RNA sequence: UUACAGACUUAAGCAGUGGAGCAUGUUAUUUAAUUCGAUAAUCCACGACUAACCUUACCAUAUUUUGAAUAUUAUAAUAAUU
RNA sequence: AAACUCCAUAUAUAUAAUUUUAAUUAUAUAUAAUUUUAUAUUAUUUAUUAAUAUAAAGAAAGGAAUUAAGACAAAUCAUAAUGAUCCUUAUAAUAUGGGUAAUAGACGUGCUAUAAUAAAAUGAUAAUAAAAUUAUAUAAAAUAUAUUUAAUUAUAUUUAAUUAAUAAUAUAAAACAUUUUAAUUUUUAAUAUAUUUUUUUAUUAUAUAUUAAUAUGAAUUAUAAUCUGAAAUUCGAUUAUAUGAAA
């Protein structure tokens, strides 16, 4: 939990095309901490092998994108 | 210990030429370093050899003597220093309270370039 | 006795081959690398020709490399077999072989000297003293160096009967118990000497109340009388008569083989009939002991040559 | 001609393989860089200063190539290169730390008692 | 303790000023440690040894007169050779230019 | 095949293991990958005396092609020699 | 091979101008035991003997290393190194992110706990250690906040001393004393009572449920803050309030 008083862990992200095109995100960035200005676009989140889909919404912020593209497959067993 | 005792026996000779008081060698302890290795290259953690290092440590004081015949001291016993030994030397220089002539940082300098580059005072402008 | 004389005992010191103490560890830890480098350095440059068909493999030991507060010096023993001019005349007195060439270059080269060269790499003053050993079975090292690189064709489809009959005869079988117990002897009578002379000087009285805080004897000669350099040195000297070698052979030469060849005596009995006592090396080594293991490649692949003195 | 990291960097003299080239790199960039990552991190962790150059600092610090991270140098053998039980009083792993010390090679090293 | 607080936070000013120490009487976290730490870049960089080491290949031009036989460079292109003979030699290298 | 002797082998005592939660390793299964061993005694906090990145050996995507070496032959830029 | 050794132990000498102080120490050298002697008893190969006890002398009671042979063609080609064979625009090289942390069952090894021969608080002219570490540092005291008089604990601010027998990590902890402790009506409270007074006795009230989980236990989880780092999402550590599972 990185401290409060550091601020967030702002990555460099095309923002103003995605803002004027509307455009989608592709990053890789999931250490990336969701701004306030993010809320309403459009990201495409990597999660190791594909780019997920996510638009953000006012609950989203302060996490990270990397919390909404998860990494593994649920686990099953061959019963 | 043989080079270290051998040479400050040597030390002590050439200071009673030079007229200096010596004291010593005063043993001081030994500081002792331990590893512990496991014996076998990739498995087998159940034997374990150890091994140690000691260093040997001795301490002559000089006394009531003039700095430029410590310095001559000093001078003499580098130029004939034995094997494997290290020599520290703390000098101790009486001196007056008020004295005629005496007896920054990089990153600094940097973080004022940077605040005055245009990445940085394109936002300080108030 | 043993210990407490240079003679008598190998200094501690000797069982490392990086002799060096540094306040500044990092500054020790460089120079032990340093060490290791040139090492391996000074092994690629034994390797001379001078035609297609001379190639001249001088066998080098391990350096001694002495770390003093102002200099350091690099000691190694080498051996050289001069197969090119070994005749009875003096036309070497005409030329540099390629071994004097060399060695000339470690220091006495007046503008590339490898001494000057290493200073830089250093910072400090260097000096290099090639000693020579005339026979191979002088040095654990070199003996295992030369086994390995040259006498590959002898054992290469086995053990040569020759080559390990050779290697059987190069030293008479010297009886160590008689040679410990003649050294014994001579230890006690240069004791008995030294008895004998400050008795002799002390009941012929050379302050009363100073006769009781003194202990002066007398005049340096009458204590030392008939203990000089020519008899006392050459008699107290250790390790001067190798008593024992052992020579192994393993790897391939399609199963990895062993051959074990062994010779003498690997103890010493100057320690158990007398208050001398042995000292271990790295504290798992006996003094007496010299061992050095050398590999080599073949078609087959990797083969390893140890190779085991005693010398008491 | 095609030297595989963005900036020529000198060989180190002994043992060589592609994870030792990798974490030698990422040292020697590392120490051209040090004083720079300072800065950065000072006006970033400021609290005098406006946030807005603080952040800027924060952004700068996080556009740095990989090779320019302290916490990226790894210890490991200069004689073999594994990065696993190196001892740092001689940078040598286990195995060939005791290799070296029974061979008389660490300078005041001994089996002990 | 009875000491009144101005009288030793006038103390510690004026002994930090004579001192050339940073007084900062509110706490406010300023990034000196930062400042303060010291620089390690020398030593990490030089974990492996130093790289101006002389090496084999220098040797042909510093001693022209001796020639120096590098066994392990020797061995290794007989292997190569030996390789070539029984057809088990190296793929010719595809050029970027196709 | 005989007879010996040895240990081999139980007992006693202290605290434990085997039960709960958690930590950790392994197996199995899953997975784009869950890197690879070791894996009865003699593997299983073992290799590993520290896996967020690095480490890393695995996966996805993008990218490099004489690459880190030695030598050969050209081309230049540079300093000496002549 | 054993011994001869080395360590430990006891002692002696040397060294320290006893403020680098631990002289009750440090570490060089040397000595000592593989203990010795007397007597009685029981056995004996009965003698110049062993097993025993008794007396006397002594500090003397423990350890390490110490090599030869063979086997399991036992582990390792992943510490590094070699042959053969295979890849060579890829089975080599670099970057970003992910994985190695997945979860039905099973196994090994640990940690914590299931309360009264045992847990919790408190103990400042400061009960009592050893061995280590500090130039790719160890961080004192003080101040501020959590937070309350203060202490304690955590972090921030600041960075004293020391690169060390000197200063720092670091006032060891258990022990011991006092207080407290569910189950437990074995308690607590109100009156009265005492020559048990930090306590006794009497009369009332103090629960019900209950083979059971408390003021035992601390898993799980919510929220806020902090530390390292460029970065803590997958996937780190700490603190506060709340949560309080199995056992
Ligand atoms: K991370
Ligand atoms: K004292
Ligand atoms: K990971
Ligand atoms: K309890
Ligand atoms: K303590
Ligand atoms: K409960
Ligand atoms: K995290
Ligand atoms: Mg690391
Ligand atoms: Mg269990
Ligand atoms: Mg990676
Ligand atoms: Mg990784
Ligand atoms: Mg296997
Ligand atoms: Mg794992
Ligand atoms: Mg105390
Ligand atoms: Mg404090
Ligand atoms: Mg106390
Ligand atoms: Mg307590
Ligand atoms: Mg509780
Ligand atoms: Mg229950």
């Amino acid at each position: 939990s990185r401290s409060v008083w550091k601020g967030p862990n702002i990555v460099p992200l095309p923002i103003r095309e995605a803002m004027t095109k509307g455009t989608p995100i592709r990053t890789n960035a999931r250490a990336a901490t969701i701004l306030p200005q993010f809320v309403g676009l459009k990201f495409q989140i990597h999660n190791g092998k594909e780019y997920v889909p996510i638009e953000i919404s006012e609950d989203m912020v302060g996490h990270k994108l990397g919390e909404f593209a998860p990494t593994r497959k649920r686990f099953s067993y061959t019963q | 210990n043989e080079n270290l005792d051998f040479y400050s026996d040597f030390i002590l000779r050439t200071g009673y030429y030079l007229g200096i008081p010596l004291t010593g060698p005063k043993p001081l302890p030994t500081r002792r370093e331990r590893w512990t290795v496991i014996k076998s290259p990739f498995v087998h953690a159940k034997s374990k050899e150890n091994f140690e290092r000691h260093t040997h440590k001795r301490l002559i004081r000089a006394w009531d003597t003039n700095p430029e015949v410590l310095q001559m001291l000093i001078a003499y016993i580098t130029k004939h220093s034995m094997a494997g030994v290290g020599m520290k030397c703390n000098f101790f220089q009486r001196s007056e309270i008020s004295l005629d002539l005496g007896s920054t940082s990089a990153v600094g300098q940097k973080v004022l370039e940077l605040l005055d580059s245009p990445d940085f005072k394109k936002h300080l402008e108030k | 006795g043993n210990i407490n004389n240079k003679l008598q005992h190998l200094n501690n010191m000797n069982n490392w081959n990086t002799q060096i103490y540094n306040y500044n560890k990092n500054m020790e830890i460089m120079n032990t690398m340093n060490d290791k480098l040139i090492n391996k350095l000074l092994y690629k440059m034994m390797t001379l020709k001078l035609n297609n068909m001379n190639i001249n493999k001088i066998i080098m030991s391990k350096t001694i490399n002495q770390h003093s507060l102002n200099k350091l010096n690099i000691k190694f023993y080498y051996y050289n077999n001069d197969i090119n001019n070994n005749n009875n005349n003096n036309n070497n007195n005409y030329y540099m072989n390629m071994m004097n060439k060399l060695m000339n270059i470690m220091n006495n080269n007046m503008n590339n000297n490898l001494c000057n060269i290493l200073s830089y790499y250093y910072k400090k003053k260097v000096t290099i003293e090639p000693i020579k050993l005339s026979y191979i079975y002088l040095n654990s090292d070199i003996f295992s160096k030369y086994i390995s690189l040259n006498d590959m064709d002898k054992y290469n489809n086995g053990i040569l009967t020759n080559y390990q009959r050779m290697l059987n005869n190069i030293m008479p079988k010297l009886n160590d118990h008689n040679i410990s117990m003649n050294y014994i002897n001579n230890i006690n009578n240069i004791n008995n000497n030294k008895y004998n002379n400050m008795i002799n000087l002390l009941n012929n009285n050379n302050n009363n109340y100073n006769n009781n805080n003194n202990n002066y004897i007398g005049n340096i000669n009458n204590i030392y009388n008939n203990m000089t350099i020519d008899n006392i040195p050459m008699d107290i000297l250790m390790y001067k008569y190798l008593v024992g070698w052992s020579i192994k052979f393993k790897g391939r030469l399609g199963r990895t083989s062993t051959t074990n060849l062994l010779n003498g005596t690997f103890n010493n009995k100057k320690y158990l009939w007398s208050n001398i006592n042995n000292n271990y090396k790295l504290n798992y080594i006996p003094s007496n002991h010299n061992l050095y293991n050398n590999s080599n490649i073949n078609k087959n692949g990797k083969y390893n040559i140890k190779v085991k003195l005693n010398f008491i | 001609g095609n030297f595989r990291f963005p900036i020529k960097t000198k060989l180190p003299p002994g043992f060589i393989n592609a994870r030792i080239l990798r974490d030698n790199f990422k040292r020697q960039q590392f120490k051209e860089n040090e004083i720079l990552v300072k800065s950065l991190k000072f006006i970033a962790r400021n609290m005098n200063l406006p946030t807005k150059l603080r952040l800027e600092a924060q952004l700068k610090l996080n556009a740095l190539p990989n090779y320019m991270r302290s916490t990226q140098i790894k210890n490991r053998c200069v004689d073999s290169g594994h990065a696993r039980f190196v001892l740092s009083d001689f940078r040598l792993c286990r195995y060939q730390f005791r290799e070296n010390a029974l061979k008389g090679n660490l300078p005041g090293v001994k089996k002990g008692i | 303790m009875n000491v009144p607080k101005a009288r030793l936070l006038k103390v510690a000013e004026l002994s930090a000023k004579i001192f050339d120490q940073n007084f900062n009487p509110s706490g406010i976290r300023t990034g000196s440690k930062i400042l303060n730490e010291r620089l390690k870049g020398p030593s990490v960089a030089s974990y492996y040894g130093n790289p101006d080491i002389l090496k084999f290949r220098h040797l042909k031009t510093l001693y022209p007169d001796i020639e120096f036989v590098d066994l392990e460079e020797q061995y290794r292109l007989s292997m190569v050779e030996a390789k070539k003979r029984r057809g088990k030699g190296a793929p010719k290298k595809m050029k970027k230019d196709a």
